[PDB]
């Protein structure tokens, strides 16, 4: 098939830094980490699976930007 | 050798982990270099520790993991330089334990 299917292991190389929420080289995150860009070169069927896998790394991040946000800065025990 | 000469990614990975344990204690290397605006002679610029300035031909994703890193060697570095000066007699036996 490898002649008449073209398409970007080059993605496993890049996205583990994708999915612990920082940039790279083919995947760049935008609009205060709120919208990750999947780039051209990815066919119909691979962007939709892995629009399936980004929802963790882009929640990573919020969740990430929450911590590191509010580590010491409430004063409720609660929170 | 020059960091845009080399295009593969476990060499940069490499490079930048043995540049990165020094960095951690402080010292400069090959890639991260003190940023300009730290004077060792200022007494609170040492305090406060170097800030560190990564090389712009470094990659994306590594550079960004860097620049999380990097911070511990700020750290490290304003700690052992705030043990040099508030470790005497004139600072009271308070600070003195806190330094230990």
């Amino acid at each position: 098939i490898e002649p008449y299917y073209d398409t970007l292991q080059t993605i496993l190389t890049y996205l583990p830094y994708t999915m612990l929420g920082s940039d790279s080289k083919i995947f760049t995150f935008s609009n205060n980490y709120t919208r990750l860009e999947i780039p051209k070169d990815i066919n119909n069927s691979f962007s939709s699976l892995l629009r399936e896998v980004f929802e963790f790394a882009i929640l990573y991040k919020q969740l990430a930007i929450v911590v590191d946000r509010y580590k010491g800065t409430l004063v409720s025990a609660i929170k | 050798p020059l960091l845009s000469q080399i295009s593969n990614l476990n060499i940069q990975q490499a490079l930048i982990i043995r540049e990165l344990l020094f960095t951690l204690l402080g010292h400069e290397g090959h890639y991260i270099q003190y940023s300009k605006r730290y004077d060792p002679t200022s007494q609170i610029s040492r305090i406060e520790g170097p800030d560190y300035k990564i090389a712009k031909n470094l990659d994306i994703s590594l550079k960004v993991i860097t620049k999380k890193l990097v911070k511990f060697g700020k750290f490290y570095s304003g700690l052992k330089s705030f043990i040099q000066v508030f470790d005497n007699n004139k600072f009271g036996k308070i600070v003195q334990k806190f330094c230990s």
